[PDB]
This record gives structure tokens, sequence and C-alpha cells, in this order.
């Protein structure tokens, strides 16, 4: 499959190389590898593609000037971008589009893609605090207990629930980005009432950070 | 460079209906079009190619249909799995001669009419270690509900306009229902100078309020 990385934070004016890296085939084969990038909740924007064969360049009018691509190795296509700012924070995807006959319309094998931040800001570790009905309630037989993950930059953050054991009733709530540019999500899981002592497992890979934090009621 | 004008921007159809999305080429390029969906958090995922090829794997109820200019992608039978934003791509481009694939569409937005479902309400106020680090954020969940809903703060009756964050969760494949989260965040100090809280989520004529008093948590 495909795997970019060389992503991260990074500040306004920066310049970048994003590595696309095949597994199980490798680009000594006839296919197009094309990056695609999407800023967060925006649309898919085609940056360029590059034969495998001939290693011709395609690119989109308006990343001529500052996007790059380039086949380094038989598994590995690099993506040179420049001058970088808050618009070009995106997931970047690598995107392999094989041969049908005729063309080489088929782009059926995508990766999870590389996450960019383009910010001025430091990087920072979430605060993790526990989300339980206030302590003055009478309590009931099903409760609903969470985490607060508050205040880290940048994305993404992964919660889990008893190492990953617990997955039943878990809602992860999609991160939220406050106005000073930190980010902030929850988590909530309903279990039965004196009965579970859960754990959420808030992994913020960009800090190398893990934080568990055990939630009661009251 | 081919550029594909897509239209509807968004949609909103019944369960079991049909969607009909359509793509605009600036230039003739035959069958060479890919009909992509992509969820909220996941890659894009590939359903039509060559304008009418289903991906294998894919549901019959897609199809896709066009060859030159106007492109058509139909979603019938039209399902709560089928909730998400879908687009289009130019696979050819006669300038270059080349069959990759470049530019996309602007995307649709399909929302699935579910059966409507009332939310449950959930207020839960600040851990005791946050009013210690000069800021305090308070959660308000609306679990398992459609349609959608609007969150009213208010503290000690005064309506909030600052320091709201709402996050939705994408569609529930099963049963098209959404989940909400609303935090409201306070300094220490505006936090303490108030005893009510109150998290208040309406669903046209419906209303679900959930209050804490600062001094009973």
């Amino acid at each position: 499959q495909l795997v970019e990385s060389g992503g991260g934070l990074v500040k306004p004016g920066t310049s970048l190389s994003l590595t696309c890296k095949a597994s199980g085939f490798d680009f000594s084969d006839n296919y197009y590898i094309c990056w695609v990038r999407q800023a967060p909740g925006k649309g898919l924007e085609w940056i360029g593609c590059i034969f495998t064969q001939n290693v011709r360049t395609y690119y989109a009018n308006w990343a001529k000037g500052r996007f790059t691509i380039s086949k380094t190795s038989s598994t590995t296509v690099t993506l040179q971008m420049t001058s970088l700012t808050v618009a070009d924070t995106a997931t970047y995807f690598c995107a392999r589009f094989s041969d049908t006959g005729p063309d080489y319309g088929l782009g059926n094998l995508w990766g999870p893609g590389s996450l960019v931040t383009v910010s001025s800001g430091q990087p920072k570790a979430p605060s993790v605090f526990p989300l339980a009905p206030c302590c003055g309630d009478t309590p009931s037989s099903t409760v609903t207990l969470g985490c607060l993950v508050k205040g880290y930059l940048p994305e993404p953050v992964t919660v889990t629930w008893n190492s990953g054991t617990l997955t039943n009733g878990v809602r992860t709530f999609p991160s939220v980005r406050q106005s000073s540019g930190l980010y902030s999500l929850s988590s909530v899981v309903s279990v039965t009432s004196s009965s579970q002592p859960v754990t959420c497992n808030v992994a913020h890979p960009a800090t190398n950070t893990k934080v568990d934090k055990t939630v009661a009621p009251s | 460079d081919i550029v594909m004008t897509q239209t509807p921007a968004s949609v909103e159809a019944a369960v079991g209906g049909t969607v009909t999305i359509k793509c605009q080429a600036s230039q003739r390029i035959g069958s060479h079009v890919s009909w992509y969906q992509q969820k909220p958090g996941q890659r894009p995922k590939l359903l039509i190619y060559g304008a009418s090829n289903l991906e294998s794997g894919v549901p019959s109820r897609f199809s896709g249909s066009g060859s030159g200019t106007q492109f058509t992608l139909t979603i019938s039978d039209l399902e709560c799995a089928d909730a998400a934003t879908y687009y289009c791509q130019a696979t050819y481009d006669p300038y270059t001669g080349g069959s990759y694939g470049a530019g996309f569409g602007g995307g649709t937005a399909v929302v699935v009419k579910g059966d409507p479902v009332a939310p449950s309400v959930l207020i839960f106020p600040p851990a005791a270690d946050q009013v210690a680090t000069g800021t305090v954020t308070i959660v308000c969940v609306a679990n398992k509900y459609f349609p959608d809903v609007t969150v009213t703060w208010e503290v000690d009756g005064t309506t909030q306009t600052t320091g709201i964050e709402n996050s939705k969760t994408p569609q529930n494949s099963a049963d098209c229902t959404y989940n909400l989260s609303s935090t409201l965040t306070l300094t220490s100090t505006q936090y303490n100078s108030h005893k009510e809280y109150t998290c208040k989520v309406t669903q046209g004529t419906t209303s679900v309020v959930q209050s804490f008093n600062r001094g009973d948590c």
C-alpha cells in the first residue's frame, strides 16, 4: 500500500518534502503517482502526477510554482513544496492510478495522507480532563463518562478506552479549533453505573505523548 | 487544465430516495471521469471510473453515466451508509494527452434524511483541576438525534454569545443520527463569578435543557 510521511507542524514561509513510500510493489511498473491535498473541511485539490515509466510530470496550473514531484527511488515518490502558508494546511494524499488498458483512470489505491499544519505556534501536548456528571446529582444505573482533550497543537490525537477493549457506546467527536489555533475534542462513553471504572487513552504523537485518565462519577 | 463544475453543492434525500449528482468538464474528455466517496476522517474511496464502471465491491445502487462534457452520478435506494461527500475527477487532459487523474469537482455533500429522533442531553461541569489553569471548559453533549439541533448556553439567565465551540459527528451509517458536543470556555474568574450554567438543545419545537449549579458540583 501507500504511506505518506514527512509532515507535521511547520512555520509559515518554510519548505517541506513529503515522501510517498510503496510496499508490496514498486514504481518499476507503469503507474501514475499523484498528489492530492485537502484542507480540513474542504474539497479535494489535485496537485500533480508523475509517470513512473519515464518520470514525466504533470502539475495543476496553480501548483506549478510552489510544488515539485520526483521519483527518488523505485519505492519512493517525493512531493517538495515551498513558501508554505496557512492556506497550505491540509492532508496530503498519495494516490496510485493504474492502467485500465486504454487509460490510467483507475485511482483505487490511496494512502491515509500526511497532515501538514502551517502555524507559527509551538507544539503543545493536550491537557486531559475527566468528564463526569455533577456530584450533587442523583446517580442512575447507567452513566456517561468521558475525557476532555484540551489545547493541543498540532492535530491529531487518538482516543481509546480501556486500551481498546471498551468500544461499545464510544462517541469521539471531531476536533474543534479555537481562535488561538489550539485544538480540542471530547470522547464520551455510556457504561453501567457502579460497575466500570473507565480509562481514556489519549495519544498525541506530535509531542510523543500518551495520557491515561481514569474517570469515575462523583 | 480540465475544470470540473459539480452540481449541486449539497443535497438532502430521504432513505430509499434517489440522489442525482452531475459534473461538467470544461472541454470534451470522452468517458474519462472517476467518482469518489469520502467520509469525515477517511481517505477518498473510488466508486466509479471510466464514467460508468463500478469499482469492485462497490454496491450496485451507485451508477455513473455520461460521455463528453456532462457526467452524472446516481445513488438509488439511498442508505444512511451513503451519507458522505462525493467528488468527480477528470482523468484525461487533451492538451497533455495524459490519462492521469487530474482536477476534482467542488464536491456534493449528501445528507440522508432518516427517521426523526429527539436528542438526549448531558452537561459536564469542569473537573476540579481545571479552574487552577486560568480557564474552564464546560462540555454539553447531544446524543443520537435527527434532524439538526441548535445549542444555547446561558449563565445565570444570560445568553452566551462567545466562548462556544461546536463539533458534530458524521451521520451514523446505521440510523442516520448525529451526535453533537458543545463546549463553553470561560476564564476562572468569570466562572467563579456565576452560579447557574445551562445548556439548551433545540430541535424544532422541542428543547432539552441541562443545567448545573457550580456550588453543587
